């Protein structure tokens, strides 16, 4: 049974909240 | 500039700021109407004030438009337009017209108008309230014309059927029983984390 | 002198008895930093009422016969889809938390939203301090004898005390342990 | 009063007392000599450590030798253990089909 | 000037561009970095470990996007035997139609890659069944990356900050390590396999929802409290039991069977599931060893001063070196990076003998490209290793800290160790190119009985001690009578014997005169690669040519061509020389494993052990005969699903290839030519009008010898995936 | 796959658009003074 | 730039002074040595970090030494 629409949306979005968090870390680390 | 406020007064609207403790911007400090301090990403200033009063304006007589349009039995007003070079033509034409005043009067005034009369206002009344009320209403009205669009894209009915199907069963049609709903329980939850993400930016 | 977790030990230097609940107990010496003192202190208080809400709801959950028991009541049907409940619920202590966290930021004390601290009652007092802290810590370690009841046993609490009082030497933890392969 | 309670119990009482009596004068005077962890001719806590510091409760006792709170995990654990290893090759000898001596 | 490299004021006043290049390749040495404190050293490392912990963990739920995504997880579940598992999805506009076509595989809609990794037969193995499974997986591992991304900005926050001390208390660190990252890691990996992966393996749906529900054992937790542990052993899974069905299976959760699952090919879930049991106890054991805040456990500087032998045969003995490894992050880096790539190692000899997961052994590729895989790894990690320790010998020993100990004894004989470790490369390299010289030579004159064929009878006997006794020693495992084999007769030797006596498996297999040869080409390679990098460890601090080496550095171009000349004389260079002999000798290993392989696969033993004792046999019948599929994935009648694989190998050629020139050619030839360019492009009408910002100069001696190293390993690694994958896949 | 008009978007967005403003925004911030 | 570091074995022989392409080097007196002179690096600002200097030198080990630091237009040797 393939995945929905929806759960690929759900994974891109907490993935976007992961490199949004990233760029936080990467921003502190730099200065 | 006659968008900018007589004196700089931030509303009360359950908060001053967009969460509780939230700190202004330097560059929001209240001058502007419709402020709250909200700008997170930093994106912002004037071009994007009249950007923000142009895309709320046409929002204003888009939703009016489908409100009435549904009001009536005018069908779907998704497909109302096809219910054609020349008169693209024209219509571009005319409307570039408006826009070369449009855009020469910024280079000047620091303001659009409409062809000269740069304060639009033959009626007068304009006040501080009449400013913040305009932009609260046109963020409204943008935010009803998305809702329009994607609830005419999860359901086939019209807006006004929408709301009769959620007067009649309230808390099995709404938003999280739809084809969206899981993603917009995600970014509620996200909504709700990111002032305590950013006060931990705050007090550490 | 107060009473001490173990008697006649030595309390560590940053546990001196200002605060509500001090019996020297801190053999990790997890509060040692004041500030993270402070903010466990508040995170002790927050999470203890909310034991103590909980504890109290299961109980009277099971005292007024509510059928579904407290480990099932999530999967029962109440015509509202849990998704709009867990959005609405994260908005409102979205608002009220973010209430909170001003407040405790701004005066240090507890309360509800701009009221800190929250008592129009005016019953506040140290012994009152103390009773709260204590009751909390009872209702947090009441919970996870909750937990521990539904997962061996299957039984709500007062279905346990009562199994627990028609035979004490058979229906104990030993026993239910023993008799895993019935109940599950 | 089973075989586990006997060879548990049995077990724990041994090492306890086995460490009360015993071997305290050599676990404590190994103890003394080894010391704190150091760093660069100092203790943890006095280079700055502050989660290092030793804990006040592990020391003072009231038992008469100094067998403090620590000492009774300690020594129940190693008695735990090994009940549990007399019982586990018990059990695995009184099975059937399982033998693991080499003859 | 600039301000990019902003932690070196030396690099951003550079007005060429070497300072962009330079600004690149320091950007991760912190203590090298302009105003940095030892403090904010550990700090910086602490976070940037937050951040590589995250980037894995968003790694692996990738994979598991993919594959739940656009891969066929449930249909190889449902046909392991005969599915290619898909990797991902193809989307290349660049695709004529016959590309569209080709790479249509495995029962996909649209072109998709098939992978080699070996995640289906892992991730089934573990319990998986499902593209929701897979999905929820992936979920979960994205928020774990966003956690350790917090955590990592977390504890750069000043109230937050970990002080320096906290870093260099060692004896919670390793006690917390080993009893909680180690042993309740593994305890809790039993829990799963108990309550998931074995249920799952006997057809019986155990998830989040219903494993509450669900007993794992029919006698529950009274046989674990009273001590009757026989009986979770009881019942086992029968030798003709299906995996992932009820048919044949038993109750068993804890075993010892030793060998094989019959169907599978691979170890019994059970006995993996005690082996993690037993582990988990004996690290949380260990994790109580020293003394943290409560008045036990020993003292880990007591311990080293402690041992020093009473004769003096050791001098000081280990006396100082716990501030010697403490305070040293190089020290501790080579020395995690020998034990992790010596674990990598021995994580490639074990999967290939005792597969783990659930048919496996019987996707040759993956198997093949897993021990290439890991064990191209775990050479790049030892050479990191001795790096860092040549890295340490120059920045951080201290010699009047560690007077008479047994790191200064070791220096004060390194032309010792160095001599002796010259000629036993020299021995191995003159007598195995000779006995391989010597072979080719009888069997191109057309003698092969002249041949001289050393039998490896010391390793045919470890394997008769272990049970195969197909070589007739009799002797402990393979002597039916013996004490040795009557105590393990009941618990593991049955399935063990059976699987080692069995020339159908990995287990063991039988050896000959060719694995002699290769055998001592790995020792030749082995003993080289450490004799470059132990020499370039020990000298690193100076030597007669140079005996102020330390004080220029770990890396920098040479001394100049006085004194006959200097090139390559820093430690860095001696890493770089070894990278070459590193990789030789993984080509060397992997070579063999994967001709051996090949003949075993295609049930032709006889291949090797006639072709491998001579040269001629290795270059004809491994590289010649097995390059025709691959190189006919693109041809002019047309392509196949191979096409990838032969582009990719001349791909690594080229870049192997363009890596020789900055190997060969070297600066000045270089920077004299774009004097001229930049001659030039002042003098063009209308390409005057723009100037460069930065000036443009050749690329740094040590520079060169780092991209041509590159160049040359990312071609080696290029081409011989290529060639390992399009080869074993074209036939299996 | 579901949703697989995705690729065809995230494919350019990755290999084209977002190497293009990195190496755009790295080129300014590498060279400025 | 270059740091170019003199020690005291120096014996006044002035041969790294005559080898130098970029006058970095110059001759001081000094009582040290029998040749009453020492080398001096006054101008390593102007140093390339050829070493011609240290081929130069005679004593064991060298008693003039280069080490190679930041680079510079100058240092780098360009002539654009
Ligand atoms: C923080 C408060 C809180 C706690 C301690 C629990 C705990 C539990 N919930 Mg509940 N929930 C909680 C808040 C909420 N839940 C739900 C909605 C549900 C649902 C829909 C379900 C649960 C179930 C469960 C149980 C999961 C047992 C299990 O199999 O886990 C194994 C790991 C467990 C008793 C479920 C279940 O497992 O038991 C029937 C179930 O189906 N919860 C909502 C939405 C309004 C909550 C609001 O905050
Ligand atoms: C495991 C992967 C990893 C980790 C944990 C780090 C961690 C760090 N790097 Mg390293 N980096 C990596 C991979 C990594 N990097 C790779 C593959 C390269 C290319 C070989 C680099 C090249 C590099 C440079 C050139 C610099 C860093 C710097 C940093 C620090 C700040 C990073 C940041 O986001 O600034 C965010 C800052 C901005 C977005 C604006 C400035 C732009 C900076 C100067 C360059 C971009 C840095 C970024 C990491 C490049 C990513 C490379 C990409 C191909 C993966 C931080 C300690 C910087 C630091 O100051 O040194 C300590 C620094 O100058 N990195
Ligand atoms: C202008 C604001 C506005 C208003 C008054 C409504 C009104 C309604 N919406 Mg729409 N909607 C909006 C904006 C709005 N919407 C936007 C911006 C989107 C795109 C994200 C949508 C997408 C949408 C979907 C997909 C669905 C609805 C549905 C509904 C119904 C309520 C149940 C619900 O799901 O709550 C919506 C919850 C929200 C948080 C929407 C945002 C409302 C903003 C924040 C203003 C809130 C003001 C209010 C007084 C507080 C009702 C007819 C359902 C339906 O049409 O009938 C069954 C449904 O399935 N809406
Ligand atoms: C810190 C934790 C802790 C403490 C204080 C104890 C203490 C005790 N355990 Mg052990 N227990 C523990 C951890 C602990 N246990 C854990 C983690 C397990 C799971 C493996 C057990 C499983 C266990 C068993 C199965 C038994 C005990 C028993 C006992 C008792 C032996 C007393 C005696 O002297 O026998 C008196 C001995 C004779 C009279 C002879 C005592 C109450 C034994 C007991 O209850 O009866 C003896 C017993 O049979 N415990
Ligand atoms: C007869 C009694 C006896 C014996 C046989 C030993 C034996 C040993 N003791 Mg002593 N010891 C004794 C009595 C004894 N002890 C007593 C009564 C005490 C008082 C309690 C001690 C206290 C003591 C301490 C405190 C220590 C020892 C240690 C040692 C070891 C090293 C000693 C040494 O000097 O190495 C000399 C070694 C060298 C000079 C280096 C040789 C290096 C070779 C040449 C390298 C070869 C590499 C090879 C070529 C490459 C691989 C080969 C390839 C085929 C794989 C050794 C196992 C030490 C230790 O190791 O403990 C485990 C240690 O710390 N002992
Ligand atoms: C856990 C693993 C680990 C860690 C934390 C480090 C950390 C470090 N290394 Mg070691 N190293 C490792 C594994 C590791 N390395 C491995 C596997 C090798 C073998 C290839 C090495 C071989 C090595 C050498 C030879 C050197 C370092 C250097 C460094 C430092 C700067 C790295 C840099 O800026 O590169 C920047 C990297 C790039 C810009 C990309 C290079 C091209 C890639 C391959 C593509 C930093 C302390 C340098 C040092 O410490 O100077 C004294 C140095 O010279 N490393
Ligand atoms: C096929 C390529 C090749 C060969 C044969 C060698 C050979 C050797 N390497 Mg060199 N290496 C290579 C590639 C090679 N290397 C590359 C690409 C690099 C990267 C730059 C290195 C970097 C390197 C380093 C850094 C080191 C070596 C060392 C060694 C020696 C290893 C010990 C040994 O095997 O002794 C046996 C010797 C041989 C096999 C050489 C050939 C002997 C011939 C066949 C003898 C007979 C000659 C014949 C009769 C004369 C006829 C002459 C005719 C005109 C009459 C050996 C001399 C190590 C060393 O010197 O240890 C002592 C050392 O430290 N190598
Ligand atoms: C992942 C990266 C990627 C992607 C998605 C593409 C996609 C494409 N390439 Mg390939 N390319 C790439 C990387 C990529 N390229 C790299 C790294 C190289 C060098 C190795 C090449 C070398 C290459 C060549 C030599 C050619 C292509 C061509 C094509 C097109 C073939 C399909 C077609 O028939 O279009 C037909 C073309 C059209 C229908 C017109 C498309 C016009 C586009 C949409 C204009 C977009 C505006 C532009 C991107 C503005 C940039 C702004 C800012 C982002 C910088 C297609 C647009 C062929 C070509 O057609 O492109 C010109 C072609 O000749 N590529
Ligand atoms: C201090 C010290 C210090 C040192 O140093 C160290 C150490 C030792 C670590 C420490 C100790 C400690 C302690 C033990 C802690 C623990 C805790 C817990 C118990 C809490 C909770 C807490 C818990 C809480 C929150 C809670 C509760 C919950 C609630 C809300 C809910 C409920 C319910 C309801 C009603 C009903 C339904 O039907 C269901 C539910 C929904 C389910
Ligand atoms: C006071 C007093 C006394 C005493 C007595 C008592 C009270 C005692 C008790 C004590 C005890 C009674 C103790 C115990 C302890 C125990 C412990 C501490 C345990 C632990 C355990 C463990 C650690 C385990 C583990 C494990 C597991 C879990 C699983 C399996 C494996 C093993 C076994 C390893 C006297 C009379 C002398 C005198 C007078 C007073
Ligand atoms: C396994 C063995 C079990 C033995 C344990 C049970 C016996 C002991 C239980 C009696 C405990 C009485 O606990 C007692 O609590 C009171 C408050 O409640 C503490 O009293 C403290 O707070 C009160 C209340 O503000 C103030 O008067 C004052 O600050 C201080 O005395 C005592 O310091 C403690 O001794």
């Amino acid at each position: 049974m393939p995945l929905s629409d929806s759960q690929i949306f759900i994974a891109l979005f907490i993935a976007l909240l992961t490199g949004i968090l990233a760029v936080r870390l990467g921003l502190e680390l730099y200065s | 500039p006659s968008w900018l406020l007589e004196k700089p007064n931030r509303l009360w609207e359950l908060d001053t700021t967009w969460y509780p403790g939230a700190e202004p911007p330097s560059y929001l400090d209240g001058s502007l109407p419709g402020d709250r301090g909200f700008d997170p990403f930093r994106l912002a200033l004037p071009w994007l004030v009249e950007g923000e009063l142009y895309n709320g304006r046409v929002a204003m007589l888009a939703v009016a438009g489908i409100l009435l349009v549904e009001a009536a039995g005018l069908g779907p007003w998704w497909s109302a337009p096809f219910r054609y070079w020349p008169g693209v033509v024209v219509s571009h034409a005319i409307y570039a017209a408006f826009e070369l005043k449009r855009f020469d009067n910024f280079q000047k005034y620091g303001e659009t108008g409409l062809l000269g009369f740069v304060p639009f206002d033959p009626l007068n009344m304009r006040d501080d309230y009449k400013r913040q009320s305009e932009v609260r209403n046109g963020r409204l009205a943008m935010l009803a014309f998305i809702g329009f669009c994607s609830q005419a894209a999860n359901t086939g009915k019209g807006p006004l059927e929408n709301l009769k199907d959620h007067i009649a069963d309230p808390t099995h049609n709404n938003i999280f029983s739809s084809g969206v709903g899981t993603e917009v329980t995600l970014a509620v939850i996200a909504i709700t984390t990111i002032p305590i993400v950013l006060e931990a930016r705050k007090q550490l | 002198a107060r009473g001490l977790w173990l008697p006649d030990t030595e309390p560590p230097a940053h546990l001196k008895g200002e605060l509500a609940g001090d019996r020297g107990f801190d053999p990790l010496g997890l509060g040692s930093e004041p500030e993270r003192l402070k903010w466990y202190t508040e995170a002790e208080k927050t999470n203890g009422r909310w034991a103590m809400a909980g504890v109290a709801g299961i109980l009277g959950q099971e005292l007024l016969g509510v059928q579904p028991k407290w480990f099932e009541a999530g999967a029962k049907d109440y015509g509202f889809p849990p998704l709009a409940l867990i959005s609405l619920e994260f908005l409102l202590l979205g608002f009220l938390e973010l209430k909170r966290y001003q407040g405790f930021k701004k005066t240090g004390k507890s309360g509800f939203l701009d009221s800190f601290p929250f008592d129009p009652a005016n019953l506040d007092s140290e012994a009152n301090a103390e009773k709260e802290i204590k009751n909390g810590r009872l209702a947090m370690v009441a919970f996870v004898g909750f937990v521990g009841a539904a997962l061996v046993c299957r039984q709500g609490p007062i279905e346990a005390l009562q199994s627990h009082l028609s035979d004490p030497f058979s229906n104990n933890i030993i026993g239910s342990i023993a008799r895993l392969p019935e109940t599950i | 009063l089973s075989d586990t309670n006997l060879v548990i119990g049995g077990a724990t009482v041994a090492s306890l007392a086995l460490g009360r009596f015993v071997f305290l004068g050599f676990q404590r005077d190994n103890a003394k000599k080894q010391g704190l962890p150091q760093q660069n001719g100092q203790s943890n806590v006095e280079a700055g450590d502050r989660l290092a510091e030793e804990a006040s409760f592990a020391l003072k006792t009231n038992d008469p030798a100094g067998f403090n709170l620590v000492d009774v995990m300690a020594w129940g654990a190693i008695g735990h253990a090994l009940g549990y290893f007399i019982l586990a090759t018990t059990s695995l000898n009184n099975t059937p089909g399982f033998d693991p001596k080499p003859f | 000037a600039t301000k990019f490299p902003k932690f070196s004021q030396g690099l951003a006043k550079d007005p060429t561009t070497r300072r962009i290049w330079y600004g690149i390749a320091t950007a991760h040495d912190f203590e090298s970095h302009d105003n940095i404190t030892e403090e904010s050293l550990y700090q910086k490392i602490f976070a940037s470990h937050f951040g590589q912990l995250a980037i894995i963990f968003l790694w692996t739920s990738g994979n598991l996007f993919h594959v739940a995504w656009q891969g066929n997880f449930p249909q190889w579940v449902q046909d392991p035997l005969h599915v290619r598992p898909i990797a991902h999805a193809i989307w290349d506009p660049h695709f004529g139609q016959p590309a569209v076509e080709a790479f249509t595989r495995g029962g996909a809609q649209g072109p998709v890659n098939i992978a080699t990794s070996g995640v289906y037969q892992w991730w089934y193995t573990i319990g998986l069944r499902t593209n929701q499974d897979l999905f929820q997986g992936s979920v979960f591992l994205t928020i774990l990356s966003g956690l350790f991304l917090f955590a990592g900005w977390l504890h750069l926050q000043p109230r937050f900050q970990p002080a320096l001390a906290w870093f260099k208390n060692a004896e919670s660190r390793l006690n917390h390590h080993l009893s909680g990252l180690f042993g309740v890691s593994s305890l809790a990996w039993t829990g799963h396999l108990v309550h998931v992966a074995i249920p799952e393996a006997r057809g019986q749906h155990v998830r989040w929802d219903n494993f509450l529900t669900t007993l794992p054992h029919p006698q529950g937790l009274a046989p674990f409290f009273s001590g009757n542990w026989a009986v979770y052993a009881q019942n086992p899974d029968s030798s003709a039991h299906l995996f992932g069905t009820g048919e044949g299976s038993g109750t068993a959760i804890l075993t010892f069977l030793g060998g094989f699952h019959p169907q599978t090919q691979s170890l019994w879930l059970t006995d993996i599931a005690h082996h993690h049991l037993a582990i988990a106890v004996v690290f949380i054991l260990a994790g109580h060893m020293y003394r943290t805040n409560f008045g036990i456990g020993h003292t880990m500087q007591e311990i080293l001063d402690a041992h020093t032998p009473p004769g003096g045969g050791l001098g000081a003995g280990h006396k100082g070196l716990f501030d010697t490894v403490n305070n040293s992050l190089h020290f501790q880096l080579g020395l995690a990076l020998a034990s992790v790539g010596t674990i990598t190692s021995l994580v490639a000899q074990h999967m290939y003998s005792l597969p783990p997961y659930a048919f496996l052994a019987q996707d040759f590729t993956t198997q093949a490209s897993l021990y290439t895989h890991h064990q191209y790894i775990a050479g790049f990690i030892l050479c990191g290793a001795f790096a860092h320790g040549a890295i340490f010998f120059v920045r951080d020993y201290d010699p009047e800290q560690n007077k008479g100990n047994v790191l200064a004894r070791i220096l004060d004989h390194k032309e010792a160790v160095i001599s002796h470790l010259s000629w036993v490369s020299l021995f191995l390299g003159f007598h195995t190119l000779g006995l391989y010289v010597h072979n080719d030579v009888m069997q191109a004159f057309g003698t092969p009985e002249k041949q001289i064929l050393i039998e490896p009878v010391f390793a045919q006997w470890i394997q008769a001690a272990q049970g195969k006794t197909l070589y007739g020693f009799d002797l402990l495992l393979s002597q039916s009578n013996s004490a040795a084999f009557s105590a393990g007769q009941t618990l593991w030797l049955p399935g063990w014997l059976d699987a080692i006596n069995s020339n159908s498996n990995s287990l063991f297999l039988t050896i000959g005169p060719g694995d002699f040869l290769v055998h001592h080409a790995i020792a030749l390679g082995l003993h080289t690669t450490t004799l470059i990098l132990v020499k370039g460890a020990l000298d690193a601090r100076g030597s007669k040519l140079m005996p102020d080496k330390k004080d220029f550095g770990y890396s920098f171009p040479c001394d100049g061509p006085g004194r006959g000349g200097t090139c390559d004389i820093s430690a860095w260079d001696a890493f770089y020389l070894a990278v070459f002999w590193m990789l030789n000798t993984i080509g060397w290993v992997t070579f063999y494993f994967h001709w051996k392989h090949l003949g075993i696969w295609q049930g032709n033993v006889n291949q090797f052990n006639e072709s491998s004792t001579y040269l001629m046999g290795w270059l004809r019948d491994y590289l010649w005969l097995n390059s025709s599929q691959l190189i006919n994935g693109y041809n002019p009648f047309g392509m196949n699903s191979l096409s990838v694989w032969a582009w990719m190998f001349l791909f690594g050629h080229l870049i192997y290839a363009t890596g020789f020139m900055f190997l060969i050619s070297w600066r000045g030839y270089w920077q004299e030519l774009i004097e001229t360019l930049a001659w030039a492009h002042e003098r063009t009408p209308l390409a005057n009008l723009v100037r460069w910002r930065d000036k443009p100069v050749a690329l740094s001696i040590v520079q060169a010898r780092l991209v041509g190293l590159a160049h040359f390993s990312a071609g080696y690694i290029l081409t011989y995936a290529a060639f390992l994958i399009a080869s074993t896949s074209g036939k299996f | 796959m579901a949703a697989a008009y995705l690729p065809s978007v995230l494919v350019p967005l990755v290999g084209l658009v977002f190497p293009a403003i990195a190496m755009a925004s790295l080129f300014l911030y590498i060279e400025k003074e | 730039s270059h740091a170019v570091k003199i020690y005291d074995t120096c014996i006044g022989c002035t041969q790294c002074v005559r080898a130098c392409p970029t006058d970095v080097l110059e001759m001081v007196p000094w009582d040290g040595c029998k040749a009453s002179q020492i080398a001096s690096a006054p101008r390593t600002e102007d140093c390339v970090g050829c070493k011609r200097c240290e081929s130069a030198c005679p004593t064991d080990f060298l008693s003039v030494r280069v080490y190679l630091g930041s680079e510079t237009t100058r240092s780098m040797g360009l002539a654009y």
